[PDB]
RNA sequence: CUACCCUUGGUUGUGUGCUGUUCUAAUUGGUAACUGUUAUCCAGUUUCAAGACAGUGUUAGGUGGGCAGUUUGACUGGGGCGGUCGCCUCCUAAAAGGUAACGGAGGCGUACAAAGGUACCUUCAGUACGGUUGGAAAUCGUAUGUAGAGUGUAAUGGUGUAAGGGUGCUUGACUGUGAGACAUACAGGUCGAACAGGUGAGAAAUCAGGUCAUAGUGAUCCGGUGGUCCAGUAUGGAAUGG
RNA sequence: AGCGAAAUUCCUAGUCGGGUAAAUUCCGUCCCGCUUGAAUGGUGUAACCAUCUCUUGACUGUCUCGGCUAUAGACUCGGUGAAAUCCAGGUACGGGUGAAGACACCCGUUAGGCGCAACGGGACGGAAAGACCCCGUGAAGCUUUACUGUAGCUUAAUAUUG
RNA sequence: GGACUGUUUAACUAAAACACAACUCUAUGCCAAACCGUAAGGUGAUGUAUAUGGGGUGACACCUGCCCAGUGCUGGAAGGU
RNA sequence: UUGUGGUAGACGAGCGUUGUAUUGGAGUUGAAGUCAAAGCGUGAGCAUUGGUGGAUCCAAUACAAGUGAGAAUGCCGGCA
RNA sequence: UUCUCGCAGUCAGACAGUGGGGGAUAAGCUUCAUUGUCAAGAGGGGAAGAGCCCAGAUCAUUAAAUAAGGUCCCCAAAAUA
RNA sequence: AGGGGUGAAAUUCCAAUCGAAAUCCGUGAUAGCUGGUUCUCGUCGAAAUAGCUUUAAGGCUAGCGUGAGAUCACAAAUAAG
RNA sequence: UGUCAGAGCACAUUAAUGUGUGAUGGCGUGCGUUUUGAAGUAUGAGCCGGCGAGUUAUGAUAGCAAGCGUUAGUUAACCAGGAGAUGGGGAGCUGUAGCGAAAGCGAGUUUUAAAAGAGCGUUUGUUUGUUAUUAUAGACCCGAAACGGGUUGAGCUAGUC
RNA sequence: CCUGAGUAGCUCGGAAAACGUUAUUUUGAGUGAAUCUGCCCAGACCAUUGGGUAAGCCUAAAUACUAAUUAGUGACCGAUA
RNA sequence: AAUAAAUAGUCAAUUAAAGCAAUACGUGGUGAAGUGAAACAUCUCAGUAGCCACAGGAAAAGAAAACGAAUGUGAUUCCGUGUGUAGUGGCGAGCGAAAGCGGAACAGGCCAAACUUAUCAUUAGAUAGGGGUUGUAGGGCUUGCAAUGUGGACUUGAAAA
């Protein structure tokens, strides 16, 4: 069972589950968003427990 | 869309810190404010950058 | 008078290629003759015509359904043509919130260095009487009126000493963050006390992380631009990445 | 120009004349030809046509309108002996109900058991995983100024080469 | 309607379709052009513009008008890309 | 004491088959298979007797699977 | 019925009562909010009816009292005023 | 001789088959689409909705079922105020 | 087209409130499939018998059981062996310290001027057996029209010679 | 003095290599060196350090496969297999 | 033979193969599509099938212009692991090593060229010998010492098991 290549490059896995991820909406359009939105999205975050099943077996 | 935004940069260290919006068609003047600069750690004059 | 640098012309001289000739040995031949040979292929010799062109190999432009592989949306009171495809406000929506239809009305793909932030001052439009140019209607003073005014714009909600109009000073249309909630399948969106740095207004308290609120926008990949208390396929750099 | 309700004309069964007792077809004729038309040819044309279309003489069972006869079957006897179909069946009719049109259900009605020759109303009879329609991120064939490429054809540099 | 005689969808269409005689246009100067083949080779042709391939009409008679802006075709000689 | 309808569907406990292993054991005084019978079980299923038949087979505990048929316009054979 | 973990299934719904839209206060029509039932659910009433009313089947009994509905015969059950 | 041939042209004919033959092989092609899927008893028991979808006969997540485990009081229900 | 009652008739058993038939009353629109819903005027099966459809290899996670255990656990290939269990074989695998994009730091660490704040961490193992689900292989079974490659055919028919 | 010349490179188009063209390796077209103080290499590249000497040939063993000969095995089939 | 000589050609003699199959394995040339991507062209299926040439008992490969980060390994091949890693990919589907490490087996030899010999109308730039085979660089050229021996990738006989 090969690890999905386009996944292992987006979901670093921490101790005790809790898949880690970066936030979207940070690559393209600066002005359309606000400063509050931009500095809230810089900080990385965990994956919702709904997708945890879809991703754990995807790694 | 319309690309009406613009960017302000500090003059002492020349970083490109800030982002704002300006309508060229009315006030052709180049903006020169003075705001907080993280590198310089103080309020420095920022002027517009292309 | 001895030198270095520009505009324009002639010269012996090379160096390139550009068109243009002549010549032939490369090369070509479905010109002829000869031999292998009793052979319309073929090989060899000579002649004849061409002649460094053509044909041929690579490389590169152009025309090219002759040929090949393929796409050519969905909703849809059957399908087609028509219309629509995201976001915002009201009604439908049954007095919490939500709630469909090719149901009823309408808007956005922003605008403002002031229409932001702060201190201070001030508060309708309209109508009536009164007054040169001046008129239904400009402005002037007076009263009257309880919002029919204003609120950048769609509709709704809210707001008459306000969130509306004028002025002085500025740029908080900050940096780094974020306890706790809302609404949410995910992604995302929204609100925000409080803390540190350094500011603006103000006597001070206080206020300020854009506007009265609700739309005003689009993931990922790829590549580029600016900064860098990151790495640099042995080492020092660099390229290339972060 | 010609020709024109045409193999072309929608309104259009145009109008008018002839044929006809009577004529959406037919012949001729006028032209608002919705949109005829000159080598995707136009207009005429003798002969020819298993072509089309209309009128007509003779002609006849095509028909008013149906009859008769003879054979081969059919039918009966002897012999050999298939098929498609088929959930089990001892398989009525009316009104109603019902997945919306009933042998079975409900409420009435009718009917001794079983064949044989017939006929076709029904059993949405049988034969065909509906040809039409729609759907599938289905196929193939064909087209093109749909996309991307390409065999070919043509042009230039370079080698063959002075 | 088509000129005719003919051919055609074996096994639902024989026709007003296809052919055809004739007409015009175009290409082609001989190792012809077009064509099959990767090339050799071959047809065209043991032919030579009174010949051969292609497109379009379709006996015979009379006619074949207007437009070269667009597409296509041919030529152009300085320029632009 | 409270309960016990049930498709899709989750969970539990089980019957049967074929063979291997060790343990017991039946068989020409007639084994399996096959029909018949007026049995026993909550079910999958299991005995008893007799006719036929003419040599292998039954139970207990584990183990392993070509393991369980009414439908596929199913395939093959037979028969209406 | 809150939280975590394994395992699915489902995304063609229908009708009756109620409040409205489209529709023509038409449809066993269509689209919603709500209460039930059916689906996935038998018995009795309804003459016959998936969706109404009553009800919610462990199995046997040739036992008793009832719910909706109903008592001349079919069809079990009633008389008086 | 078949991404060919032949065609007085009809999509004709190419061994009772031709909008591109016949049989073999890749090959058990793929099919969100029909049909089928075989023994028993017990316990519990749904949905037919929302969001997105070149999606609308399908798919993912939430919602609703089940199993294992915790929370056992302030959590969830049912009545009055 | 049977069932619950029930007469008459004829027999007599895996000894049982018995067996076979069943005039007559009450009651009663099959089975799978797919469907909102089918007795179905929707479809499949003429009948019987046999054959016939969720397995396998290699890995992932979860549940259950077992061995072994706190500097733990555990072998693969290979070699010897009754085409054996097993013995050797520690090379590797997981766990034992995380965080960070990374150099690095270390029970702390990234972001940050910040040693505040927040994110993440400040121990609960491993190898097998068995079962459920899942991945790559046709992966429950049957079912195309088709796509490509190699060959065989002009003895019918079309054309030419 | 010798130590493998149209050679290694460089350029244009392509590919093998895990790599969709990139160090290394190969090449259809073109050009084209040096000679131990040398040549190549250590993911573009240069210097330092270090490694190896192409452009010539040959090579058993472990490895893959069994239609075949012999002996034998099977929790493989037992005439729809 | 055209052409005088010579070559082409023709005639004769001797030695090799041409083919088959083990539907299998090997190398080499050429090389799809179905399918997956939920469509599709880059890509995958796949250098798979097929066609073809060539052997062989095994073949191919092979003794470093190497690995690659070090006081390092020291031909090739094959198995496990590294690891589903570093990377590569319309960064989608997917693809997937080289080191290092544990192992089975283990062998490395020989020409060209310098120089020298003999002979070719020696115009040799050719024919047959000697000599020499490479990296902590070697060999040749001038000069000495020590050598008689292991060793096989190997010829003929004899004997034995
Ligand atoms: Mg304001
Ligand atoms: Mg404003
Ligand atoms: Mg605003
Ligand atoms: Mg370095
Ligand atoms: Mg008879
Ligand atoms: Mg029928
Ligand atoms: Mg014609
Ligand atoms: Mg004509
Ligand atoms: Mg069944
Ligand atoms: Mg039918
Ligand atoms: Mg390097
Ligand atoms: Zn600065």
């Amino acid at each position: 069972m090969k690890v999905k290549s386009a996944a292992k490059k987006r979901f670093k896995l921490t101790k005790s589950g809790q898949i880690k991820r970066k936030h979207a909406y940070t690559s393209h359009l600066a002005p359309h968003k606000t400063t509050k939105q931009k500095r809230h999205l810089r900080k990385q975050g965990t994956v919702s427990a709904s997708d945890f099943k879809r991703i754990g077996n995807l790694i | 869309a319309v690309k009406r935004s613009t960017r302000l940069g500090c003059n002492d260290c020349r970083e490109i810190n800030y982002l704002t919006f300006k309508n060229v068609k009315k006030n052709p003047e180049k903006l020169a404010l003075n705001k907080f600069c993280s590198r310089c750690r103080k309020v420095v004059v920022h002027k517009e950058v292309k």
